[PDB]
RNA sequence: UAGCGGCGAGCGAACGGGGAGCAGCCCAGAGCCUGAAUCAGUGUGUGUGUUAGUGGAAGCGUCUGGAAAGGCGCGCGAUACAGGGUGACAGCCCCGUACACAAAAAUGCACAUGCUGUGAGCUCGAUGAGUAGGGCGGGACACGUGGUAUCCUGUCUGAAUAUGGGGGGACCAUCCUCCAAGGCUAAAUACUCCUGACUGACCGAUAGUGAACCAGUACCGUGAGGGAAAGGCGAAAAGAACCCCGGCGAGGGGAGUGAAAAAGAACCUGAAACCGUGUACGUACAAGCAGUGGGAGCACGCUUAGGCGUGUGACUGCGUACCUUUUGUAUAAUGGGUCAGCGACUUAUAUUCUGUAGCAAGGUUAACCGAAUAGGGGAGCCGAAGGGAAACCGAGUCUUAACU
RNA sequence: GCUUGACUGCGAGCGUGACGGCGCGAGCAGGUGCGAAAGCAGGUCAUAGUGAUCCGGUGGUUCUGAAUGGAAGGGCCAUC
């Protein structure tokens, strides 16, 4: 049968032009008063998935 | 390209793309193999450990007897009942790209011309549906194993050739790769040549 | 396409049993035992192609020692003398001469003694 | 050229691994699975994304965004496609007739990809600044 | 894919598009009308099919052999060289096959007619209430109560009624679209206990059905139930008259049959484990994975020896099986009494990479149609553009009031 | 003594982690405090003082809004 997509992964990763995946940074949901503005500012933009983790992401998203 | 007619001693202008191209062995091989695969009737089956007739009773208790542990009388290790990976009916057909199929035919036809196996005639017919009549005609033309391709399938010719094992009569739309290679000689009528050109283009 | 294994299996077993002829009891009769014996035998033979060379040199040396002492010199000194006299005859040949041509062996000893002097 | 003379091209047909068929093969006994463990068992192995019990990457990271639904019915047209409409007037209907976009497409935009060398009249389609220059340079009109 | 989801494991549409097949009607009623189609049954007459059948071509000589269909040499038939049998492999020996024909009687189907139940058409009406909807509790919808439309109803309620009502995914307005609470309806679709024909890169007696054989039997169980083993003389029984030993035995030796009886019914071929008889060599003062390296003597062949060949092997160096599992096994750790047969990385569908082949900014069709591996079919799918959560912009775009 | 730089958007380049992450940072734009001025200030001598994701809550922002106009719900930013 057709491979099924891990739906949770599909809501967290988006494929880019050259084949990488972008994702949102963690640690920016709650408990924010104690965090410094510099730290929070650097977490706001989207980031790329590291080389070590690409294999896992690709397995979860066969139709990306 | 000019194909000399055997009976008329007159040339017939044909396309160089169809009758003069080089022989691609790898392409022809793939198409020939696919044709044989498409003839297979994959009708067979064996019984797995689930389909063998018998009960699901454990033959003896797990521990206590000095015997190897058993669970089913239908185990593939045991005599009578098993077949670990039992076969099921399957389809062996392969996909041949339309362009690859046509390209193979062009290679085959071109090679036949180089090997002087393609005989082109104006017309090929018998007066009556009599096998004896056809046999004599072929003997006059020094032919035995021959694939005769005609523009229009003549009923008399078809009937006269049924009992000749080494002779096959076909129409232009019926050519297939294996047949062109299998038969020693291929006889084509002028009309058939034209239809083949348009088909292959 | 079911494949029966009988013909091929028989041929393989007979091949091993043919090499086990002469062996004792089950070692020349039963395949399981014969296979182990045939493997072992080959392992010894590989080792012994090397050991054969060691044993024969040892034999030649012992014979040269005896023959030299009959002429009044030890093997160690005899070899040294031949080296100093630039004689390149090997031990296989020396042992052969010591047994078959005792006169020629005496001449070799004298040459060795002269070089040592 | 005979049925007992045809050969495949070199490299086209590789053999195939057959496990558990002796020492000489190189895949005998364990058959490439190593010794013991979950991964050596028949039907054994962990599911996709499993990293032990550590919270997996696809659950450690936050979800973001939403699906538009308007994007599904929007398409982009290259300058190369303009010459395939057969008629000289590029509309939503004509593009669909030429099998360039799709029956459900409702909005289309022409972008600077490829080149247009024929006067065309684009009607009812958004055009990028770059594409506009190219079309007008070729002698076309964007209505 | 959109969604659903301890947003975990998982579950998973629709709109729209391409095909196969297509067919619409009746009551809730009264006049004008009448049997108008049609359907059901029952006749009859046709056509065709089923259930027995009939005819059906053409060869001899010679060699080998127990036997010719084989070899060799000449002939002949073929709309028949599908298949089977015959003393070895037969187009022409036999049964068939292609092809051409046949039904007293029963029956299927298609028609044409006869009869019977039937009853069109037209005008004017009418338009399915404990129902729709609601509250409570459940269930079904891809949709787990969620912001949840829609469907069903156990319980309690309860409208409007063409000037009316339902739906368009909370809900309201507008617009569009349809008419519930009565009922019929062929085709395309699913399946095979059973009948006939044909086919197989399906099996060939531990395989294939459990069962090639008097098998759901023998046997086991109170019962439900469980459930075997077991095929082959020869072309033809020509299956061994008669004689001899023996208990008017068993068994055997002759004779005879046969191509063959060492094909004799415990019957094709007849492997291995295992058990014997005969011959050559070794062996009764010598200590252990039984071999391996050296090696005398003896026997038998060869050769005019010729340190050749084959068998045996006194004496001597070296030498603690195999598998598995382990840091590590002669291990007194596991497994195997032996032989023969069987016994474990497969198959389907998706997805990615490599090789190879075709075509190339393009590549390729699926279902389906079809004179069927051809050709048709481009519905789709992947690629040629990306950035952004998105609107959107686009060789750029996002971020920011704006970017060095 | 005077004050709010315990600023907002960014960030060359480094350090340290398997990863999720964490840390140091000149300089640039806007606005600010102190000082006559050069200048200094994006918390505290430095190194502990902490909790992913999901599911919700509150404020802002038409970015989205299942016939259409709204709305509900969702997204984005701040925060619990
Ligand atoms: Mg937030
Ligand atoms: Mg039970
Ligand atoms: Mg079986
Ligand atoms: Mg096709
Ligand atoms: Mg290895
Ligand atoms: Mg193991
Ligand atoms: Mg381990
Ligand atoms: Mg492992
Ligand atoms: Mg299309
Ligand atoms: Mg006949
Ligand atoms: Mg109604
Ligand atoms: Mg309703
Ligand atoms: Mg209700
Ligand atoms: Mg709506
Ligand atoms: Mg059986
Ligand atoms: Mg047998
Ligand atoms: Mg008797
Ligand atoms: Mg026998
Ligand atoms: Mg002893
Ligand atoms: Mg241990
Ligand atoms: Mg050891
Ligand atoms: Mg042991
Ligand atoms: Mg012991
Ligand atoms: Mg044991």
């Amino acid at each position: 049968p057709k491979i099924k997509t891990v739906r949770g992964a599909a809501k967290r990763f988006k494929k880019t032009g050259k084949g990488g995946f972008k994702h949102k940074h963690a640690n920016l949901r709650h408990i924010l008063t104690k965090k410094a503005t510099k730290r929070k500012r650097h977490l706001r933009p989207k980031a790329m998935v590291s080389k070590g983790d690409l294999g896992l992401v690709i397995a979860c998203l066969p139709y990306a | 390209m000019e194909l000399v007619l055997k009976d008329a001693q007159s040339a017939l202008t044909v396309s160089e793309t169809t009758f003069g191209r080089d022989f691609n062995e790898a392409l022809v091989h793939q198409v020939v193999v696919a044709y044989a695969a498409g003839a297979r009737q994959g009708t067979r089956a064996q019984k797995t450990r689930a389909e063998v007739t018998g009960s699901g009773k454990k033959p003896w208790r797990q521990k206590g007897t000095g015997r190897a542990r058993s669970g089913s009388i239908k185990s593939p290790i045991w005599r009578s009942g098993g077949v670990t990976f039992a076969a099921r009916p399957q389809d062996h057909s392969q996909k041949v790209n339309k362009k690859m199929y046509r390209g193979a035919l062009k290679s085959i036809l071109s090679e036949l011309v180089r090997q002087d196996r393609l005989i082109v005639v104006e017309k090929f017919s018998v007066e009556a549906p009599k096998t004896k009549l056809l046999a004599q005609k072929l003997k006059d033309m020094a032919l035995e194993d021959v694939l005769i391709i005609t523009g229009e399938l003549d009923e008399n010719l078809f009937l006269a050739a049924r009992n000749l094992h080494k002779v096959d009569v076909r129409d232009a739309t019926g050519i297939d790769p294996v047949s062109l290679i299998a038969f020693d000689k291929v006889v084509m009528t002028a009309d058939a040549v034209k239809q083949v050109e348009e088909m292959l283009a | 396409a079911r494949v029966k294994r009988g013909v091929i299996a028989r041929a393989r077993h007979k091949k091993i049993l043919k090499q086990a002829k002469g062996y004792y009891g089950a070692r020349s009769r039963v395949y399981r035992v014969a296979f182990q014996a045939v493997i072992k035998a080959g392992q010894y033979a590989y080792r012994d192609r090397r050991q054969r060379k060691r044993q024969f040199r040892q034999l030649w040396i012992a014979r040269i020692n005896a023959a030299a002492r009959q002429n009044g010199i030890s093997y160690s000194k005899f070899i040294n003398g031949l080296k100093k006299a630039s004689v390149e005859i090997d031990r296989k040949i020396l042992a052969d001469i010591a047994v078959f041509d005792k006169v020629a062996f005496t001449a070799l000893v004298e040459k060795a003694k002269a070089a040592l002097a | 050229m005979r049925l007992n003379t045809l050969s495949p091209a070199e490299g086209s047909k590789k053999a195939g691994k057959r496990l558990g068929r002796g020492i000489g093969s190189g895949l005998g006994k364990t058959g490439g699975r190593g010794h013991k463990g979950q991964k050596s068992r028949s039907g054994g192995g962990v599911r996709r994304g499993f990293e032990g019990g550590q919270m997996p990457l696809y659950r450690r990271l936050p979800k973001f965004g939403f699906t538009s639904r308007k994007a599904a019915i929007t398409a982009e047209i290259r300058l190369s496609d303009l010459a395939k409409v057969e008629g000289g007037v590029v509309d939503l209907n004509t593009l669909k007739a030429a099998n360039i976009i799709g029956i459900q497409i409702e909005f289309a935009k022409v972008i600077l990809a490829g080149e247009v060398t024929t006067p065309v009249t684009v009607r009812g389609l958004r055009v990028t600044k770059g594409a506009r220059a190219a079309i007008e340079a070729a002698g076309g009109k964007i209505e």
